[PDB]
């Protein structure tokens, strides 16, 4: 029934999207596929902790505003407004990651995958990071030297002040 | 001069209902654009009712 | 003479009308389709909200 | 801005559904004014005791179908089939009173109103039935762990039909 509604997003949900998406609800998996992408989307709902007004932030986030707009039906000028008053469901960590990983360029990332069994995106390489237990809502040092063996100072400063000081 | 008559008379049936059309179409608009407040209004309250929702104590 | 010419331009001009109203309807389906989907994009916000409560006071 | 809803719906209401209203939400008030109505609702919005689905069933409740496809923009056959498919946020209780508050003819009203009146406890005697139920609960008389005061009021009022449904209703 509104299952539908969920699959229409997945289905024109961006490939990169995908990545920021399923990040966002920490249900992450690299480079996912349509039947993947939707499956996971399907069990946060089943489960109850895919709202909503989640999804809405979660697709704001993600750049989505189209989205937001044609398909759940909210104006993205309202939402701004309104998440601009609010907790955000997202914590401060996960959206100074979303922020790095839209302002790499095609050299940092083409230059992340090589300096690094696996990763192929940004969001893949923190999602290992975050496996091997090296990078975390905790401590972001590692995440704060990798921007330095890219010469994105003006990133690593960035994120600095996203989080500690 | 009676099928011209027979004309302005057609057409007048023709120009009545196009009034009466756009004057519908006003008021559909009007409730359109209250659903789009309504709509937003829920969101509004279902999203803050959750943030509220959540608090631990002893 | 002209009375045949006469009719032309009331029959053209009448149609010229019939269009509009013809074109007019159509803007008024587009429109019933958006308040239809507005509808019950509203009544599934309101049953996602409704059932979350009585999750909330369950548990 | 939200409270302009919940105004217009209070202002709209009935001399009657104002007091099925405040029934519903454990909240009651005798004969009640626009302004202890309204005043009674927001400040159960102010504390989010008052949520739209609420508010909505509430209405729904006291038949009032026309505030919801005009006020808060529910199809009436929507909330129908919705509220048949999950569990009421008003209790058998609530839901039986009302029931019965609004089976009620005339000659029964007429004939409540009078055979109480002299009501112990009572601060004015009643002039509806929930007034009445009202006062009975306030005597520890009423109440969903025992109706048995209410089947007595109704096989005296020769409404045994109500007196069967109350006992289908409740059980046993």
């Amino acid at each position: 029934a509104t299952y539908e509604v969920l699959c229409e997003v997945a289905r024109k949900l961006g490939t990169d999207d995908r990545e920021v998406v399923l990040f966002l609800l920490n249900v992450f998996i690299p480079q996912p596929t349509l039947a993947q992408l939707i499956g996971a989307l399907r069990a946060l709902k089943e489960e109850g902790r895919l709202t909503f007004p989640l999804l809405a932030e979660c697709l704001f986030r993600a750049g989505r505003r189209d989205l937001l707009r044609d398909l759940l039906h909210l104006d993205p000028r309202f939402l701004e407004r309104h998440l601009a008053g609010t907790m955000s469901y997202f914590s401060p960590y996960q959206l100074t990651v979303l922020h790095v990983d839209g302002e790499l360029c095609a050299r940092d990332i083409r230059s992340l995958i090589f300096l690094s069994s696996t990763p192929q995106t940004f969001l893949h390489w923190v999602y290992c990071m975050e496996n091997l237990d090296l990078l975390g809502p905790t401590d972001v040092d590692a995440l704060m030297s990798m921007l330095r063996s890219l010469s994105r100072v003006d990133l690593q400063r960035q994120v600095q002040t996203l989080m500690g000081l | 001069s009676v099928q011209v008559d027979q004309l302005r008379m057609q057409g007048q049936s023709v120009e009545a209902a196009l009034r009466m059309e756009r004057q519908a179409a006003s008021e559909e608009k009007r409730k359109l654009a209250q659903l789009q407040v309504a709509y937003h209004q829920l969101f509004q309250e279902y999203d803050n009712h959750i943030k509220s929702s959540v608090v631990g104590s002893e």
